[PDB]
């Protein structure tokens, strides 16, 4: 899941 | 939390500080457009202007202080409020146009297409914030409460409530920001209280503008002439249309 | 051309508006506790045509709508009819959580919902609205202001002044209720914000529930009156 | 011809 990842990162 | 421990002065420079840089289209006067390829620069331009928006609101006092999963909740939800407001934001000293971007700037004409409707709305809360003549510092504090607002409502149990009622109190920080601004701009404690409503009550307008947004995003997307990105499709996707 | 709106006085203003309140209005008598998408939709669309009536007469008595041109008058009244009727909902469940009370003798839960594809999600956020205002302990002055505050906002920036200034003695009318009611200062801001918000949330839902009426509409199983078709037919 | 046309009238 893009959204997810963009804001773990 | 820090967030709640901001002034009203550090809170609006920490919002100032994480406002994000207004992107170029790859629009050229010289090549001709469709209605098509015309969104298909409008679409490309909100899905670079998504990944700033993701790492603006990692700088929202707050925002980080929620669960993953609630921080993906809260831009789900409020995205395309956000980039319309900012949109809005940009357009508000060009009276009927909108500044989609610094080399596209457009009148209803070229909107061409549903979108018709879209545009006229857009141009209609850009005049309303001139009208009222909106500050910056108060922009930055009605994008942020669009972020922390927008899905607080639609999120299991008894401490899954705790996160919102941090969501809460942040808004009321947010409030208090607003308040101290216009008092600092000279402002009775009436007309406080009336240009605090008058601002909020835009916010309603922005929610409605959203919602036929992402309508016409999705009708978009079943045609499929213009290209959508993924992580626009993905955005899409959980507004379950 | 002056408004009568303006120049009353906030205990006026309150007054005025409880007084225009619309009587709660009761669903068939029938026992049966509707089960089908047919019975459930069919009871609420009944209810929801009779309420307009109501609505309409109601609006007539809110202070400044009827100094509004009978097209400005329509256009606001198109644009909030759904999210009026929300809000009301809401109130009147507010003591009665986790439950809806369309009518005294209409009291539905989610898993009712259930029953119309579609009708859960809106129940949900009806339901947590329902909840939000009770732990907020809203106070029927106040929600008489925020309901005539839809009707004057929701429409207005597709269309002025007369509006604004209209909405801006309102505001005032929140502000002296809750100052009335012993609140400080940062209180009373703050309280304002939280209730204005939530007007959001109600806008939500209005589209989220327009689109349900008309996807209802394309089905052609439940009949809708063609006052309803009208109101629907204008969100195009 | 709107049928709320005739209602905020009557
Ligand atoms: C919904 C979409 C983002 C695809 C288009 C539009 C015109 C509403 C838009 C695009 C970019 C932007 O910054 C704001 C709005
Ligand atoms: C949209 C419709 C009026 C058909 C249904 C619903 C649940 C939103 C409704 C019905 C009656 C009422 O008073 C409030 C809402």
């Amino acid at each position: 899941k893009i959204l997810h990842r963009l804001l773990q990162e | 939390s820090l967030a709640l421990s901001l002034t009203a002065d550090q809170m609006v420079s920490a919002l100032l500080d994480a406002e994000p840089p207004i992107l170029y289209s790859e629009y050229d006067p010289t090549r001709p457009f469709s209605e098509a390829s015309m969104m298909g620069l409008l679409t490309n331009l909100a899905d670079r202007e998504l990944v700033h928006m993701i790492n603006w609101a990692k700088r929202v006092p707050g925002f980080v202080d929620l669960t993953l999963h609630d921080q993906v909740h809260l831009l789900e939800c409020a995205w395309l409020e956000i980039l319309m407001i900012g949109l809005v934001w940009r357009s508000m000293e060009h009276p009927g146009k909108l500044l989609f971007a610094p080399n596209l700037l457009l009148d209803r004409n070229q909107g061409k297409c549903g979108m018709v409707e879209i545009f006229d709305m857009l141009l209609a809360t850009s005049s309303r914030f001139r009208m009222m003549n909106l500050q910056g510092e108060e922009f930055v504090c009605l994008k942020s409460i669009i972020l922390l607002n927008s899905g607080v409502y639609t999120f299991s149990t008894l401490k899954s409530l705790e996160e919102k009622d941090h969501i809460h109190r942040v808004l009321d920080k947010i409030t208090d920001t607003l308040i101290h601004l216009m008092a600092k701009a000279g402002l009775t404690l009436q007309q406080q209280h009336q240009r605090l409503a008058q601002l909020l009550l835009i916010l309603s307008h922005i929610r409605h503008m959203s919602n036929k947004g992402m309508e016409h995003l999705y009708s978009m997307k079943c045609k499929n002439v213009v290209p959508l990105s993924d992580l626009l499709l993905e955005m899409l996707d959980a507004h379950r249309l």
